């Protein structure tokens, strides 16, 4: 008895917004609320086409003859303006908490021993090691993802706004924090204690995060890219969009997300390849493999499988990445 | 009937690169030696008239795209 | 003396389009000009995520499959960047009329539907029923997950009697439960036009407006299209407002059943013949047991059962939201 459910669905807890771009100087840090949005520009490329060669033909006339031909091009370029060095990045987080609360399921059963296996869990120990491992990929400023790569200084500025108006503030060197160890501060467990309070409903948390990216003046800032249909689909012009709001240059809300779920140090085949993202099958989509195979037994199908039906309780580091799934939501039914 | 082809080689689909006029019966011949006649790995290439009407893309090892 | 072959009830109880809104909090009392939220395009790289069907367990497919991903285009709804505040607004209207059907077979079996629906009218009124929908009315239930994770909503109803408002409601919908049913005075006073609209006395037109705080730049959720880059998510749009349809409006105002065959643990549902709920994927009325709504209503009419008094609140209910009965 007790085969799974055929239907798992998981609603998302920690949902940030949309994360718009600004600059100014950084010396006006702190009067920040009316600095100008980085646009999205134009601009034309033209390069030689200096790709790996096909090898049919060695001859030096036909590699002259291509490079002679050109690439031309129009790309979406946003940089910051002249006179300013620094980027700020804002968006609003907000946790939501009863995470382990399917949003659809089919068997009443394994929905009761699913919702007791996960208060047994948050019994035994709380969100603690979960919301300590958040709020490091919040004081590190993780989410800025290539604009963090070379800045004389990262600042990262956390306010809990209980009404309109802020309960309680941070300020985070992030760079001093790395982007490796998880390691321990005061200002940093008071973050942590207030995530896994969200995170197991005792109260409203929404969070403004706030980051500063010192790169220097007129420096090439990176949003988001979009796809490239419905905006010249059979002879176009663009051949490179970037994301806007409202012409402000604009991180999508779930390559954000991405870096704050970036918590997952227990995989196996490893020495110290550092924290990568919680997924099912944990995978990464650069390094183009699954870190967590089926052909072994440490995926969140099967854990959760055995945690639940089975009731064979894996090791507790692994009860933090079948939670991690559970506060990341998403489809888990057999399609 | 021998027509007159423009193929085009160039880095992504929304790219304009001169190219290489040919002569071919159909647009399945155009194909097969714009399947050929590529030298670069991660390149587009594009089949266009003589005026530049595009006919057929085909983008780093997928089918032929149609452009009807 | 027979079902007739042919039965069709109206829906009481029309509700619009919700449209959506963004403003601030504080600006609440001058919210008639505020921007609608507009649907808007992003697009989403998407990573292999669900099960494999134990022939894809290999190593050489998942690490091609994780290799080139599959990339969307999603429909979006946001607030903006400074508005934290959504607000939705619809109109209802009750008719009232509710035991008469608009299409019917018989004479015999009319005539005893309507004596059956004036006996339950004249013993107990439409009251207990006008409770339950003006309580899934002062709680903001119609706002779905637009609810969840807020950190204040309020709902105001007026009643509207030219175009000029008669009376004005305003309620706390988080203080007022989800899975409760309670009295209070000015809750009364709402049950009570409800109970006149379906009765039958008044013309009754209620404007409901519910403001939800989210959060700057938070995701709002529309109700959502069925697919006719490839776009994996439509959002619905009445003009260029986001905006909910009024069916799933209308399915949250007729949760109001607490009266069940199987367990009372899990809160009220929706009003549905052989009661049921998609999102837990059982119906609680089973006809096995003797409390669906044909069974019910078949030994109400033909053979003068009736049910108990609670199931006559569930039988007129299901008269209430329509529908194609009649063998």
């Amino acid at each position: 008895i007790l085969s799974t459910a055929s239907v798992l669905a998981f609603e998302r807890k920690l949902d940030p917004s949309d994360a718009l771009m600004s600059a100014g100087a950084w010396a006006q840090r702190d009067a920040s609320q009316e600095w100008p949005a980085v646009t999205v520009r134009e601009k034309s490329v033209r390069g030689t086409i200096s790709n790996r060669l096909k090898t049919k033909d060695r001859d030096p006339a036909k590699l002259d003859a291509s490079i002679q031909s050109p690439n031309l091009q129009t790309v979406d370029v946003a940089n910051l303006p002249s006179d300013a060095d620094t980027l700020k990045v804002r968006f609003t987080l907000r946790v939501l908490g009863g995470a382990g609360t399917p949003s659809a399921c089919n068997d009443a059963a394994y929905r009761d021993k699913l919702l007791q296996t996960v208060a047994t869990y948050v019994n035994d120990q709380g969100f603690a090691e979960l919301a300590r491992r958040y709020a490091h990929n919040l004081a590190n400023a993780r989410f800025l993802w290539r604009n963090r790569v070379g800045a004389e200084a990262v600042e990262v500025r956390i306010n809990h706004i209980r009404q309109g108006e802020v309960a309680r503030a941070w300020r985070f060197d992030a760079l001093a924090i790395g982007l490796r160890d998880f390691k321990a501060d005061a200002e940093l467990d008071a973050l942590a204690e207030l995530i896994a309070s969200g995170l197991s409903g005792s109260g409203h948390v929404l969070l403004e995060v706030v980051a500063f990216a010192r790169i220097g003046d007129g420096q090439e800032v990176f949003p988001s890219q979009e796809l490239i249909l419905d905006k010249g689909d059979k002879k176009g012009q663009k051949s490179k969009t970037l994301y806007s709001v409202r012409d402000a240059a604009a991180i999508h809300s779930q390559k954000i997300g991405n870096a704050l779920r970036t918590i997952d140090t227990w995989y196996p085949d490893e020495d110290g390849l550092g924290p990568i993202a919680v997924e099912p099958y944990g995978s990464v989509t650069s390094q183009g493999k699954a870190y967590r195979q089926p052909k072994q037994k440490l995926d969140f199908y099967t854990l959760l499988d055995n945690w639940v039906l089975r009731d064979e309780a894996p090791a507790v580091e692994q009860q933090h990445y079948v939670i991690a799934n559970l506060i990341r939501g998403g489809v888990f039914g057999e399609a | 009937m021998k027509a007159a082809y423009i193929i085009k080689e160039v880095q992504n689909i929304n790219s304009e690169r001169e190219g290489t006029q040919i002569e071919a019966t159909s647009l399945s011949q155009a194909k097969r030696i714009a399947s050929k006649e590529q030298c670069f790995h991660g390149t587009v290439m594009r089949i266009e008239t003589v005026n530049g009407l595009w006919l057929a893309y085909k983008e780093d090892g997928k089918r032929w795209v149609d452009c009807q």
